[PDB]
C-alpha cells in the first residue's frame, strides 16, 4: 500500500480575521422548528 | 448516547470496582463532579461517553479494557478525552541543563547518518562492524563454493 | 548520477582514469615524454537507438544478416565468446547438414516413403514452420538459432516450386548492443565475418547448381533427390573449412598498428618501410575507437606477437579485415565529430571561468510511445507467438505520457543542478577539496535496464575501480562491459572537442613494450588549474580524459538523441516472435488509497484495469518496458533526493542568517515546483481516471455508512491535494516509471517542505 | 500512538509477566532505557510501538503472539524491531553451520557488504576502524609534511 502519511502531518498558514467570533459554532445541529396550529 | 458495544463491557467494569472499594467511589464523584451515590454516577456513564472515560481513568486496574474499547468505538472522544484527563509530568531539575552535553553528541551521529543511509542502516553497519571475524571468513567460503 | 572530484582522480574516478585503462596504478602519467603528433578523423560506434524487426520468413538465408545473429548472441550471453559458438555448430554442422540420414528422414516426413512423386503437381507445397518442427524432433540442438540457420538452409535448396510455401515466417528484434568495440567485441567481429564466409558458400551457386538441373527437369525420386542434396550440402561444407585466427588477426593487426602510432619504433619495424601497402594501414591509421581497444589489448595480454607474414601477408589480411568491421558488425565507421554530438556540458561557474563544478549529460527526448502486446500460441510449448497490439491502451498510455515527456526533459534537470551548485558553494572553490564534477548517463543506465541489472553496481565499481569476482561470469561481463562503455564515451567526447592529441610510450621497471596513453593539448583562459596540470604558458597538457573536459567552454547538445519505437504493429500481427518474454514485462497494479473524513476512516483499493476503463480484467496483456523512460526519471529522483541533502546540509553549516533564506527560499521553491509537476500529472487522464474512481467509491462508501457530509469535504483546501498527488504517484508507480519505494520517500519531501500547506490552490487539466 | 487493537493484546501481557517475576524489570532499562519503576516502563509502551515491540520480545512465555500481533498492526514497526533486536549466533566447530542459526546474520553481512563494496572492501574498512587512534594522526602528520 501506498504510504500518504508524511503528506498528512502539515500545518495551514493561519490568519486572524478582523471581527472575532462564530467559533464554537463549527459544529451544531439545531433540531427543526416546527409550524404554528391550523384552523 | 454511550454505543451498546462499550457499555456492555463497561458498566459491569466499572460496577465491579465500586463492590471492590467504597474509596474510589468518593474519588470519582468529586473528579466527574457527580452525586456521590454509586446509583448516581452509574446512571451518568450510560448518559455520556466523555464522563464513562473519565471514570476509567480514576481506575485503572481493571478499567483498562473497556476504555481501550470505548476508545475505538468512539475516535471523536479520543481528542477531548485526552485534554480534560492530564497530569504535568514532574521534571527533574538535572534534566535540561544534562541534556546541554549532548549537543555535541548528537551532531555527530547525524553527520555519520546522512553519510550511510537512513539511521536504520547505521545501526546494522555498526553491528556488522562489531561482529566477529570469522563470519567474513564464513561470508567468503561460501563465495569460493560457488554460492552467492 | 556520478558524482567525482577532479583534483584526485585516482581516490573517486579511479576506473575512469587513463593511468587503469593501460594499467599503471601507482602514479599519475608525466605529461613530458617522447610525443608523437597525430590526427584522429574517424571511429566505430554501434548506432545509438537501433531498433528494428528483422523478418526471417522465407526468401534466401541472407548471408550477413545471420553472422549478426551469432554476433548478437555471443555478446548478449556471455557463454566465453564466439569460438565455442562457431565450432559448436560445426559439431551440429558434422552431427545432421553433413549426415544424410536426417536428411532421408525430412524427405520421408513430408511426402511419404519410396514411391516416384511428380514436382508441383502431386507434389505439395509446406510450410517451412512444419519443417523447422521436425527440426526440433531431429536435432535435439541447445540454441534455436541452429535451427533457424539450417530451417531456411533447407528452404532454399530443395525448392524449384517444390515443397515449401512462400506465405510463412518469422520475425526477429534489433537490439542495442555495446557502442564502442571492446577488444573481443573485435574478435568477434572477426568470427562473425568468418561465418557468413561460410554461409555464403551454403548460399552459392555451387548449391545453387543443384537446384540449375533440378528446375525444369521435375522432382520425381526421394532418395535421388535427399541423396543428391545430402551431399551438396557437405561439398558446400568441405570447402568453406578453414579459417584465420580473430585471436591472432586482431592481435596481430592491433600490434603493427601499435607499431605505428607509438613515439618509440626503432627504424625498422615501422610498418611503412616493411610494408608494400601503405593504403590499407592509412584509413585505420586515424581510427580512434581501435586505440582504446589498443589499450586494452596490451592491458590484458601484457604482451604483443605477431605470427604473420612481415609483408605479403599482413598486406592480405588487413584489406579483409577492412572488411569485417566495415559491414558485418553493428560498428559502421562514422567522422568522429558526429558521434558524440548528443553529449552536452553545463559549468557552474564563480568568476574568472573557474568552474565551482561542471555537469556533463546526454541529451534526450523523452521517448513516449507504449506499444501493450500479448501472447497467442496456436502451437504448444513454442518460443514462437503471435503478438496482438492493442490498440487504445497504447493511446490511453501516450495520453499520459504526452504531458510527461514535457516536464521531465533532461535539458531542465541540468539548468536545475547548476543552479543549486551556485547557491550552495558560497566560497572559493580551491578549498573543499578542489573542483568537481558530475555526470549521467541515462544511455548507459538503460544497458542495465534491459539487463534488468541494478545500475548500482557499476557506478559503485569506479571509485573503487575493481571488480567482485563473487558473481557469476555471465554478470561481470555485463559489469565490466558497462564499466568500459563510460571510458569510451568520455574519450571519444574529449577527443572530439580538443582535436589536438598526442602519444606516448610508458615507463615502468620490467619487461614491457608499454602502452600508448594520450596527451591532450587545451588552451583556455584560468589563471588557475583544476585537476593538477599547470596550466602554464597559456596552455595545458593532461593525460587524464577528465580533467580536459572541464577546461571546455559550455556546449550545448547538438542533436537530441531520440528513441524511435520498436514498431509491432506493423510486423507483429501475421508473424511470430523471439524472445518477448523478458523484454516487456506483465500488467497489474495494486494500490490502495485512504482517507479520514469526520473522524472516521476510509479506504478505496484500486486495481490496473479499472484506472484505463477496461472492464474486463485481463492479465494476458503485458507491457513493453520503455527503459529510456525509465531511466530518465529515475535519474530525475537521484539528483532531485540528492539537493535536498546537500541544501539542509549546506544550511546548518552557514551559521548567517542572510543566506539561510537564501537556501530556505531554495528548498520551498522546488518543492512547489514539484508539487506542481505532480499535479500536473494527475490531470493526465490515467490521473483523472485515478481521481474520479478514489473519490467516487468513498462517495458510495460512505452513503452506505449513512452519512453524505462528503461532497463538501473531500474538495477542500487539503485533501483535494492528497488525492490529487497520490492519483500523481500512482501512474508513475503502475507503469514501470518508478519504484514505490521511491515515492514513498518522495512524498517525505513534501512532508516537511511544507509546500502542500501554503498553496491551497489546484489548477484543473479537464 | 499505540493502536487500540494492539494495546489490549500487549498490555496484559507484558503485566502478568511483570507481576509473574519482578526479575524482567533488567531487560526493560537495559535496551528501552525506562526508568527504573514498573509504572513508568507501562507508558512508554503505550506511548512508542518501538518501544513496545522490544517489550514483547524480551519476555517470551506469553509473547510472542502479542508481538507478532503488534507486527501487522502497525507494519512500519517491523523494519526496526527486528533490526534492533539482534543477537549473535558465536560459532559452530562443524563445517555446516548452516542458514540453520546464521542465516539471519549472513544476510546481514551482505547489506553491509553492498554498501561498502566489494566483500574484501568491507574487512578492510572493518579494519580501519579497529586500528589505534594513533595511525590515524600518523597518516595526517605524514600528509602535514606534504607527502601523499
Amino acid at each position: 500500500p501506498t504510504s500518504m502519511k508524511a503528506l498528512d502531518h502539515t500545518s495551514i498558514a493561519s490568519v486572524a480575521p478582523l471581527e472575532r467570533g462564530s467559533v464554537d459554532t463549527d459544529d451544531r445541529n439545531s433540531a427543526p422548528r416546527r409550524g404554528a396550529n391550523f384552523s | 448516547m454511550l454505543l451498546p458495544v462499550v457499555a456492555r463491557a463497561a458498566v459491569p467494569a466499572i460496577e465491579s470496582a465500586i463492590a471492590a472499594t467504597p474509596g474510589l467511589v468518593s474519588r470519582i464523584a468529586a473528579a466527574i463532579g457527580s452525586k456521590v451515590s454509586p446509583s448516581a454516577i452509574l446512571a451518568a456513564v450510560k448518559s455520556n461517553p466523555v464522563v464513562a472515560g473519565l471514570t476509567l481513568a480514576q481506575i485503572g486496574s481493571t478499567g483498562y479494557d473497556a476504555y481501550q474499547q470505548l476508545l475505538e468505538n468512539h475516535p471523536e472522544v479520543a481528542e477531548m478525552l485526552k485534554d480534560l484527563s492530564f497530569k504535568a509530568d514532574e521534571i527533574q531539575p538535572d534534566f535540561i541543563g544534562n541534556l546541554g552535553q549532548y549537543r555535541e553528541e548528537l551532531e555527530l551521529v547525524e553527520d555519520a547518518a546522512r553519510f550511510v543511509g537512513g539511521m536504520s542502516n547505521l545501526i546494522r553497519l555498526r553491528q556488522a562492524l562489531e561482529l566477529d571475524i570469522k563470519y567474513y571468513g564464513l561470508k567468503m567460503q561460501l563465495n569460493d563454493m560457488g554460492y552467492r | 548520477m556520478f558524482n567525482l572530484k577532479v583534483k584526485d582522480l585516482n581516490g573517486s574516478a579511479r576506473g575512469l582514469t587513463q593511468a587503469f585503462a593501460i594499467g599503471e596504478l601507482k602514479n599519475q602519467l608525466s605529461v613530458g615524454a617522447l610525443q608523437l603528433p597525430l590526427q584522429f578523423t574517424r571511429t566505430f560506434s554501434a548506432s545509438m537507438t537501433s531498433e528494428l524487426l528483422w523478418e526471417v520468413g522465407k526468401g534466401n538465408i541472407d548471408p550477413v544478416m545471420y553472422a549478426r545473429l551469432f554476433f548478437q548472441y555471443a555478446q548478449a550471453g556471455g557463454a566465453l565468446s564466439v569460438d565455442e559458438l562457431v565450432n559448436q555448430f560445426t559439431e551440429y554442422h558434422q552431427s545432421t547438414a553433413c549426415n544424410p540420414e536426417i536428411w532421408r528422414k525430412l524427405t520421408a516426413y513430408i511426402t511419404g516413403s519410396s514411391n516416384r512423386a511428380i514436382k508441383a503437381d502431386a507434389v505439395g507445397k509446406v510450410p517451412p514452420t512444419a519443417i523447422l518442427e521436425q527440426l526440433r524432433t531431429l536435432a535435439p540442438s541447445e540454441h534455436e538459432l541452429f535451427h533457424h540457420i539450417t530451417t531456411d538452409f533447407v528452404c532454399h535448396v530443395l525448392s524449384p516450386l517444390g515443397f515449401i510455401l512462400p506465405d510463412a515466417a518469422y520475425v526477429y528484434r534489433v537490439g542495442r548492443t555495446a557502442t564502442y568495440p571492446n577488444f573481443y567485441a573485435l574478435v568477434d567481429c572477426v568470427r562473425a565475418s568468418d561465418l557468413r564466409r561460410m554461409l555464403t558458400a551454403l548460399s552459392s551457386v555451387d548449391s545453387k547448381m543443384l537446384q540449375a538441373t533440378f528446375k525444369a527437369k521435375g522432382a520425381l525420386a526421394p532418395a535421388l533427390i535427399s541423396q543428391h542434396l545430402a551431399n551438396a550440402a557437405t561439398t558446400a561444407f568441405e570447402r568453406s573449412r578453414g579459417n584465420f585466427d580473430a585471436n591472432a588477426v586482431v592481435s596481430s593487426v592491433l600490434t603493427i598498428l601499435g607499431r605505428l602510432w607509438s613515439p618509440s619504433t626503432p627504424k625498422e619495424l615501422d610498418p611503412s618501410a616493411r610494408l608494400r601497402n601503405t593504403n590499407g594501414i592509412d584509413q585505420l591509421r586515424s581510427n580512434l575507437a581501435l586505440f582504446i581497444a589498443y589499450q586494452d589489448m596490451v592491458k590484458q595480454r601484457g604482451r604483443a606477437e605477431v605470427i604473420f607474414s612481415d609483408e605479403e601477408l599482413s598486406s592480405t589480411i588487413i584489406p579483409w579485415f577492412i572488411e569485417a568491421m566495415s559491414e558485418v558488425s553493428p560498428f559502421k565507421l562514422r567522422p568522429i565529430n558526429e558521434t558524440t554530438s548528443y553529449i552536452g556540458q553545463t559549468s557552474a561557474i564563480d568568476h574568472m571561468g573557474q568552474p565551482s563544478h561542471v555537469v556533463v549529460y546526454e541529451d534526450w527526448q523523452f521517448a513516449k510511445e507504449i506499444t501493450a502486446f500479448t501472447p497467442v500460441k496456436l502451437a504448444n510449448n513454442s518460443n514462437q507467438r503471435f503478438l496482438d497490439v492493442e490498440p487504445g491502451i497504447s493511446d490511453r498510455m501516450s495520453a499520459t505520457l504526452a504531458p510527461i515527456g514535457n516536464t521531465f526533459a533532461v535539458s531542465a534537470f541540468v539548468k536545475n543542478r547548476t543552479a543549486v551548485y551556485e547557491a550552495v558553494s558560497q566560497r572559493g572553490t580551491v578549498n573543499s577539496n578542489g573542483a568537481e564534477m558530475t555526470l549521467g548517463f541515462p544511455s548507459v543506465v538503460e544497458r542495465d535496464y534491459a539487463l534488468d541489472r541494478d545500475p548500482m553496481v557499476a557506478i559503485a565499481a569506479l571509485r573503487t575501480g575493481i571488480v567482485d569476482e563473487s558473481l557469476e561470469a555471465r554478470a561481470s561481463n555485463d559489469l565490466k562491459r558497462s564499466m568500459f562503455n563510460y571510458y569510451a564515451a568520455v574519450m571519444h567526447y574529449a577527443v572530439a572537442h580538443n582535436p589536438e592529441v598526442v602519444v606516448s610510450e610508458h615507463q615502468g621497471v620490467a619487461a614491457e613494450q608499454g602502452s600508448l596513453y594520450l596527451v591532450w593539448n587545451v588552451r583556455t583562459e584560468l589563471r588557475i588549474p583544476v585537476g593538477y596540470n599547470a596550466i602554464e604558458g597559456g596552455s595545458i597538457r593532461t593525460p587524464e580524459p577528465l580533467e580536459a573536459i572541464a577546461y571546455n567552454k559550455p556546449i550545448q547538445p547538438s542533436e537530441v538523441l531520440q528513441a524511435k519505437v520498436l514498431d509491432l504493429a506493423n510486423h507483429t500481427t501475421s508473424i511470430h516472435i523471439w524472445p518477448w518474454h523478458e523484454a516487456s514485462t506483465e500488467f497489474a497494479y495494486e494500490d490502495a488509497y485512504s482517507v479520514t473524513i469526520r473522524n472516521k476512516r476510509y479506504t478505496a483499493e484500486v486495481k490496473e484495469f479499472e484506472l484505463l476503463g477496461l472492464g474486463q480484467r485481463r492479465e494476458r496483456v503485458r507491457i513493453l518496458k520503455p527503459t529510456v523512460a525509465h531511466a530518465i526519471i529515475q535519474m530525475w529522483y537521484s539528483w532531485f533526493v540528492e539537493d535536498d541533502r546537500t541544501l539542509a546540509a549546506a544550511r546548518r553549516t552557514s551559521r548567517d542568517d542572510a543566506e539561510k533564506l537564501a537556501i530556505d527560499g531554495r528548498r520551498m521553491q522546488n518543492a512547489v515546483t514539484l508539487l506542481r509537476k505532480i499535479e500536473m500529472i494527475g490531470t493526465t487522464g490515467i490521473g483523472a481516471s485515478a481521481v474520479h474512481l478514489a473519490q467516487s467509491r468513498i462517495v458510495d462508501q460512505m452513503a452506505g455508512r449513512g452519512l453524505i457530509d462528503d461532497s463538501s469535504d473531500l474538495h477542500v483546501g487539503i485533501n483535494r491535494h492528497r488525492i490529487r498527488i497520490w492519483a500523481g504517484l500512482a501512474v508513475l508507480q503502475m507503469m514501470g516509471l518508478l519504484s514505490r519505494s521511491e515515492a514513498e520517500a518522495l512524498t517525505k519531501v513534501l512532508g516537511d517542505s511544507n509546500a502542500l500547506g501554503m498553496v491551497v490552490a489546484t489548477t484543473d487539466i479537464d
